[PDB]
């Protein structure tokens, strides 16, 4: 698309031909193959300058050595010009350092919002009340229950005398809403508590969702960020269940602790629980609701772009962005390693419009060659075959490679082979998924892109990059026990995927692409789709890439700060 | 006897890749033993090879039919440390590409530990065995001293725009054009040497274009190499199909 | 040496003068067969796979993959499926593989050949090979395109290997995955009480019996029955689990009409005194008699028997599973108050019962009795003497529970409840 | 129904016209025996317990409980200990229990009777009963008062059950605890390469063979060898692990003096052409020949064989374990370039090797080759065809490693290396 190609050019212009800080990078050509290295070091950049000063002062105050760029071997950072990034699809120009998750409250809050969330069915609990206590559940009793719950869930008492409670001003991000596929019930619940499926989604998407979940009722629970940050993801479902239990006891005048209560506990903790993700094996041991457990389908469903857009590519690209950030920057780059981590491994897929350029080109190519297959629709899709994948992925990769070759700025932007690999394979995979409505065809496309890339340049990614690559093509359509899985159900714990940067966010994007091409309401879990269809959440899930930009320019307000109870 | 065919493709990129893999490489320059040792930075030039374990002849070896069948390298026999040589190569038609450097090592040298990355390629081997490998890479068309650099750390440059003098960026400035020749005056981890190592004149842009193992759309376009694309497609179709059912 | 008579669930003599050592999991052919058969057997929901294929609802709670529907009549082709599955599951023609079509083609029983167990570290081969065979058969039978292979596979396997288990899949046995074990040698303890009651068709004594078999097999595997501890565990197993000397059944009978936990205690103490297991050691100033046990493992076994008999009476009277937690607690607590002797497992049955009561009556976790097992954090602590009572309790429930046997264990029940050694564990152990 | 000749590590014929199906872990008595013996066996460091007792250093790294010293001469009394231990471990007098004093009283081999394995869900009974027997023996033989019993116990069991394992304890087998499994059927895959090379006394071909047996037993238990996949896996096992038709050994021999990864590729391709396994499908304009396989599983087996022969040559030349990661990668990568055919395991050996290279040369995890295994996140992905090479590599190292066989595996080597079926696995499988 001409508008994306132009937008890519503008990103290259901003990054490389307009001065940033003191880098002296005014003027020049985005197609030229040469650069003058001024060896200015870190001070050329305004953030680095601020970091240097803070480091020196803190080292002095605390009496043990700290941040000091002169500790870098040979020479300090920035022997070549330090240049900025534009968040793709936006005009937000960010400092590189401001996109490190540690430095970026929007990124931290995105993870918090997911970690602190679970979904708990209400039907099982209502049946319990009816069966064991002979209670009638009505809209009125539910309304009273939800008022109780919205008091109790943040950490407040409903039963005992002489209780201490969380300070409301510390836990203002905690709340519980409901959604239901029962339209009549929906109309009778106090609107303050309802995620309105018929209002939040298009008519087509609402119908898909309702048909999927039938006439079931669900609680979308978000526990306090402050608690999530003190503890872990495995906390979430436990917290939810405790306060659900207390609220039932109070709202329905049960015995404060009787056998029937245990049934409510089992339902909330197990039988009617939907976690963001499941637990992880010993080597990377973690309980539920950690990044590793979060399937690609799940992430696709949390991200809300699918709900507010009708552009299949845009929807997939938002998921790629959210995915590379969470999976690479926080999960792989922190949880599974740490230190400086993997900012730019991830930014490559959500900045400077390079990925977008390749993807949108691919849409045009597909539409031209496969009779509008990439347009939103179901019966315009092409059946997944080796031929279709070879066609689309090869074309995609060739174009993306030629772009990197014709624009030395783009090559220098994505200076790491891995970055380029993610970009090229993401486009290829999304493209294949868009045409076929088959997420695993997307995966085939992803792997073939890697194969073409390696032969073209006689290099691919980092030392360990293509473990999953080389296992990739063969495991796409394997049906062996620990090999076979639709990409929708794959995630960071799929064995080949469990280690390496530059993949997981792409796979999330591919999963979404199979469904967004179809205009599908969700990728794998409607419960998560509806749960996050909620503007009260701190993080704007409809626009994750922009949100990261808002965090970079210090305009994102996170939950969970403790300034209330800290010295001033 | 089976004769290797190495790699598909009829373009210059094909011929170059086959040259790299087979080790059929033109010698373009010379580096003395002592100069090579110097830039590698593992021991003083001319000094004995330090060891990591006693020589095989001294400590003896377990009863093993494989140890008995497979001759130790000189470096293995002597108990040398495993040390390395590492190179970065410009995407702007440096003769070498990482994979092809590794293929060259694996095909032509015994007891080697090649590793391929986008920005660097390394050979780890017993010190004296490694040096023979470094010598070949350094003296042949495989390395252009401007478009490539021996770098054990801080390898950044392969994907960066060239300096106006046609030299690939080195954050640590280990080598540069002086008097029309490339001088390396630091070791591969950028510790300054007490010597200036003369690596001779760089290739012209024209020559590098003809000698490169890399494809580029403004040189030898990958898009146009139907034969190598076919290779990729064949391997892809096989791997996919056989992972479903190996038949 | 210790011998007992073994009586069935209706108080009929099965075998006389049985050495308790011959009841050991490590020695008893019938126990060994139960374990091996437990290891090698899985259930397959062909109806489940069918609907998952058609709807895209595979891989766990709430999951649905749109636009990938596969319409395969598995139920209608169940005989041919079963035959193909057998061919794949079996190791050699005419080995001990069995594949049976259950309830009109909606389910399969798969018994993997024992060679797979012998060649395995554990028991998961029955699951993995059972699922592999089904997947293969479906692909073969219905000509699934390779580009749809992922969908067919996960209809069977669910979210594995993204998840550690076959989450939202259609292949399950009686056991859980190894990694769910809290401790070493715990796999056989990780069987839901609901499962046991299903398998034994709600026969309370049979439920306790089978549960005792698994529990003690677990205790053995945990190294909990070494040296003097062997006699200790086997006396427990005989007297509690296998109705040694008809004592458990007799106590139920005499307490059946009007008995309480309290009268069951009197039954047990009276027998202990009569049989010379305990004697008055000291009379206090008030006239209260302090007892001592003449045979400590034997006294323990009487306490075990009494715990279960009390369960039968208390849960039986109420037709309510929930009574089991208090029964285990109060039987043992009141027994100590009665005698000045330690309760079953030297407090450990009572301890289990305290936490179990809390965790079957609170907000924090657990559930109804049916959810608990020897591997459960709440109910693992006694050496096999608590969980058999829980299985009995679940068996006795007349319909108070939300988490019914049917809701958790229907498939398991339909598939395992057939086999004789499972539904008649006391007869199996005794050799009938 | 392929037949192969089996040859030992010196190129001597062991058995002619072996049907590969007879090599199945599910069929082969010798493999089953290796598996059963592995499950039922553990090592005990008497020296370790003695030290822990005296110093209070038990329960893990850094740990020391002051003021609780017990001075017991375990090593000096190892024979009497072994005898008492045997009495506790055995189920029945004259069963297959065995307890052997190792290295002058410092260590024990304990082989639990197979009855415990039959009666167990897994293999942990060897550890738990082994530890229980040693604990009981110490308490009895040395007269530990009950107030010191916790100290005596933990000298053996370490931090269990606060920890899930016997952390800082003195009992371990060749396997790890079930809960460490990443996947279902993975227990037999969770064996450190260093362990394998220790047990085979650094015999490179025997290391690869023993490893192949465990790996393939793993794949079988994972349900990865069902239907057509059975032939596939057994072809690999035979050609790679068991020197089928002497090809691996022959290739080593012809490449032994001057050969490289490159020349080993030539050896493999040459044979594949000669043996009719592959043919030229098409000649490209350049004269490059695109091959196709006439028998896909057989081609895979040639690639598997080649991968190992390449390991022997490249690691052999360097006497350096580290060469294995690149060998696996470049053997397969260059093989594909040479032929236009898929490398071993259709890219999965190369895949493992990419991540394995990285995780054996980087900051992020892994380590030297010796720390890897088929259950390791890095090296699990290939279906048994990678880890045998790693065990070979470790065997061949002449002393480049920090994490030597001794440092991780000395106890295991001392104890399990004495067992001839483990030390000589090709002979074991071939019935020699
Ligand atoms: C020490 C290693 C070996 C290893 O296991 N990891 C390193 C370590 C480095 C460290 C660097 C921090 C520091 O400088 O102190 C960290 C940040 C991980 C951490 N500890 O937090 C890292 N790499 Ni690496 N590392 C990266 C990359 C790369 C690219 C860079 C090539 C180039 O031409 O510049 C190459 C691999 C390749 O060639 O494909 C690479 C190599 C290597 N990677 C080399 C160092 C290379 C050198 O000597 O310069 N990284 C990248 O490709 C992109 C971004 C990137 C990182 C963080 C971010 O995403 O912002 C990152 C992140
Ligand atoms: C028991 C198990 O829950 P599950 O049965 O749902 O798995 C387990 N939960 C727990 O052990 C929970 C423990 C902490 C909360 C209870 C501590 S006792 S303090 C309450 C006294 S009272 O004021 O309520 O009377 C879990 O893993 O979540
Ligand atoms: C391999 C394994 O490490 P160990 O071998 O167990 O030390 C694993 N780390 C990783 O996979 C690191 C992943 C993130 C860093 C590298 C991304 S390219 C882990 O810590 O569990």
């Amino acid at each position: 698309a001409a508008d994306i190609f132009a937008k890519f050019k503008k990103s290259m212009e901003v990054k490389f031909t307009q001065e940033y800080g003191s880098n002296k990078q005014a003027g020049g050509d985005i197609t030229g193959k040469t650069e003058k290295f001024l060896r200015l070091g870190p001070e050329q950049d305004a953030r680095k300058q601020e970091m240097i000063k803070a480091g020196k002062e803190i080292a002095e105050k605390r009496g043990i050595a700290f941040y000091n760029p002169m500790m870098h071997m040979g020479a300090p950072l920035g022997q070549r010009a330090i240049t900025p990034y534009t968040i793709s699809g936006t005009d937000i120009v960010a400092e590189p350092d401001d996109l490190h998750y540690v430095n970026n409250a929007a990124m931290q809050q995105m993870w918090d919002d997911i970690r602190r969330t679970c979904i708990v069915g209400l039907d099982m609990a209502h049946e319990t009340l009816e069966k064991r206590l002979g209670k009638e559940v009505t809209p009125e009793t539910i309304n009273h229950y939800l008022e109780t719950l919205n008091h109790a869930m943040p950490g407040a008492a409903v039963v005992q005398e002489m209780m201490v409670e969380t300070h409301p001003a510390l836990v203002d991000d905690c709340y519980v809403k409901i959604f239901t596929g029962d339209d009549e019930l929906a109309d009778e619940i106090d609107k303050q508590y309802v995620i309105n499926v018929n209002k939040m989604f298009s008519e087509e998407q609402a119908a898909q969702i309702k048909a999927s979940i039938g006439k079931t009722t669900w609680q979308a629970i978000h526990i306090p960020t402050i608690v999530s940050r003190t503890t872990d993801g495995a906390q979430t479902s436990r917290w939810a269940a405790m306060q659900i239990g207390m609220s039932f006891i109070s709202a329905y005048a049960m015995c404060a602790g009787e056998a029937a209560v245990a049934d409510l506990s089992f339902a909330a903790k197990h039988a009617a629980l939907v976690s963001m993700g499941e637990m992880l094996p010993a080597r990377r041991a973690r309980g539920p609701n950690e990044p590793g457990g979060l399937s690609f389908g799940h992430l696709s469903d949390i991200v809300q772009t699918s709900r507010v857009s009708k552009d299949p590519a845009k929807i997939a690209l938002e998921v790629v962005g959210a995915g590379c950030m969470l999976y690479d920057q926080i999960w792989l780059g922190s949880y599974m390693s740490g230190g400086v981590g993997f900012t730019q491994y991830a930014t490559a897929a959500y900045t400077d419009d390079i990925l977008d350029n390749n993807t949108y080109y691919d849409v045009d190519y597909i539409n031209d060659k496969y009779n509008g297959a990439a347009n939103l629709g179901t019966d315009n899709k092409v059946k997944a075959t080796l031929d279709v994948v070879k066609d689309i992925a090869t074309e995609s990769t060739l174009y993306g490679i030629e772009t990197y070759e014709k624009f030395p700025t783009a090559l220098e932007d994505h200076f790491g082979g891995s970055q380029r690999a993610t970009v090229l394979a993401a486009a290829s995979g999304v493209a294949c998924a868009l045409a076929t409505g088959n997420a695993n065809a997307g995966l085939s496309g992803w792997y073939l892109s890697m194969y073409v890339h390696k032969e073209a340049w006689g290099r691919l990614g980092f030392f360990g990059f293509d473990l999953q690559d080389q296992c990739g093509a063969t495991n796409v359509l394997s049906y062996q026990g620990d090999e076979g899985l639709p990409d929708e159900l794959r995630g960071p714990n799929y064995p080949n995927y469990a280690m390496n940067v530059g993949h997981q966010g792409g796979y999330a994007g591919i999963a979404q692409a199979a469904h967004s091409g179809r205009g599908d309401a969700f990728t794998v879990n409607p419960l998560l789709k509806v749960c996050f269809a909620d503007e009260l959440m701190p993080f704007n899930f409809a626009e994750p890439r922009r949100e990261f930009g808002r965090g970079a320019i210090r305009e994102f307000m996170p939950a969970g700060e403790r300034s209330l109870v800290i010295p001033a | 006897a089976y004769e290797a065919q190495y790699y598909p493709g009829a373009t210059s990129v094909g011929a170059n890749r086959r040259k790299h893999m087979s080790g059929k490489l033109e010698k373009l320059r010379e580096i003395s033993d002592e100069d090579l040792t110097a830039v590698l930075g593992h021991r003083a030039p001319g000094s004995d090879y330090p060891s990591t374990h006693p020589p095989l002849a001294e400590m003896g070896e377990p009863a093993c039919s494989i140890r008995e069948a497979v001759a130790a390298t000189p470096g293995a026999a002597a108990g040398d440390r495993v040390r390395y040589v590492q190179f970065a190569d410009s995407m702007y038609n440096a003769p070498a590409t990482p994979y092809f450097r590794s293929y060259f090592a694996a095909i032509n040298f015994r007891g080697v530990d090649p590793g391929t990355l986008s920005g660097r390629q390394i050979v780890e081997a017993r010190e004296r065995d490694m040096e023979q490998c470094a010598k070949v890479q350094m003296e042949t068309e495989m390395t252009d001293p401007a478009l490539a650099g021996m770098r054990g750390a801080t390898v950044h440059g392969h994907s960066v725009r060239l300096q106006e003098d046609g030299v690939m960026f080195d954050m640590l400035d280990r080598r540069r054009l002086e008097g029309g020749v490339i001088i390396m005056d630091k070791d591969q981890v950028a510790i300054p040497l007490d010597r200036k190592v003369n690596l001779g004149k760089p290739m012209s842009s024209e020559e590098a274009a003809k000698r490169t193992t890399i494809y580029r759309v403004d040189n030898v376009a990958f898009r146009d190499d139907a034969e190598v694309i076919e290779w990729v497609h064949r391997v892809f179709d096989q791997r996919t199909s056989y992972g479903f059912q190996p038949k | 040496s210790d011998t007992v008579d073994i009586y069935d669930d209706r108080g009929k003599l099965l075998e006389s003068n049985v050495d308790i050592m011959s009841l050991a999991p490590t020695r008893n052919a019938a126990i060994k067969k139960i374990i091996l058969d437990t290891k090698r057997s899985v259930a397959v929901s062909l109806a489940g796979i069918q609907g998952a294929l058609a709807s895209g609802k595979m891989g766990g709670k709430g999951r649905q993959i749109l636009g990938r529907g596969l319409n395969y009549d598995l139920v209608g082709n169940a005989d041919a499926i079963a035959e193909n599955v057998k061919n794949l599951v079996q190791v050699d023609e005419g080995d001990d593989t069995s594949v049976k079509v259950i309830k009109g083609g909606k389910s399969l029983l798969i018994q993997a050949p024992s060679s797979r167990i012998a060649a395995g570290a554990d028991y998961m081969s029955a699951t993995t090979v059972g699922a592999a065979a089904v997947t293969q058969t479906i692909i073969d039978m219905f000509g699934t395109d390779m580009y749809d292979a992922p969908i067919a596979k996960s209809a069977v396997w669910g979210s594995y290997p993204q998840t550690m288990d076959l989450m939202g899949g259609n292949v399950q046995g009686v056991l859980s995955i190894p990694q769910n074990n809290e401790g070493l040698g715990f796999s056989l303890r990780n069987i839901m009480a609901n499962h046991i009651a299903a398998i034994t068709s709600r026969g309370a004594m049979n439920a306790a019996a089978l549960s005792s078999i698994y529990e003690q097999s677990g205790i053995f595997e945990m190294g909990g029955a070494v040296g003097m501890f062997e006699r200790h565990q086997l006396l427990g197993l005989a007297c509690q689990g296998l109705n040694a000397n008809n004592v458990v059944y007799d106590i139920v009978k005499e307490n059946g009409k009007d008995g309480t936990i309290g009268t069951v205690i009197e039954s047990i103490v009276g027998r202990a005194v009569e049989d010379g297991v305990i004697s008055v050691d000291k009379t206090a100033p008030s006239g209260y008699k302090f007892y001592k046990a003449n045979d400590v493992p034997m006294w323990n076994a009487y306490a075990a028997a009494g715990t279960l008999a009390a369960t039968f009476v208390n849960c039986g009277a109420g037709r309510a599973a929930q009574n089991v937690s208090s029964t285990l607690l109060y039987f043992n607590d009141i027994l100590e108050k009665e005698t000045g002797l330690p309760g079953c497992d030297y407090g450990k049955v009572q301890g289990v019962a305290v936490g179990f009561s809390f965790f079957s009556h609170s907000i924090y976790g657990g559930g109804g009795p049916g959810v608990f097992n020897g591997n459960h954090v709440v109910t693992r602590h006694s050496r096999g003497f608590a969980i058999p009572c829980v299985c009995a309790a679940v068996a006795l429930d007349a319909g108070t529970q939300m988490f019914t046997i049917e809701s958790t264990s229907g498939l398991i029940g339909d598939v395992f409840g057939s086999i004789e050694e499972f539904r008649q564990p006391i007869k199996a152990v005794a050799g009938a």
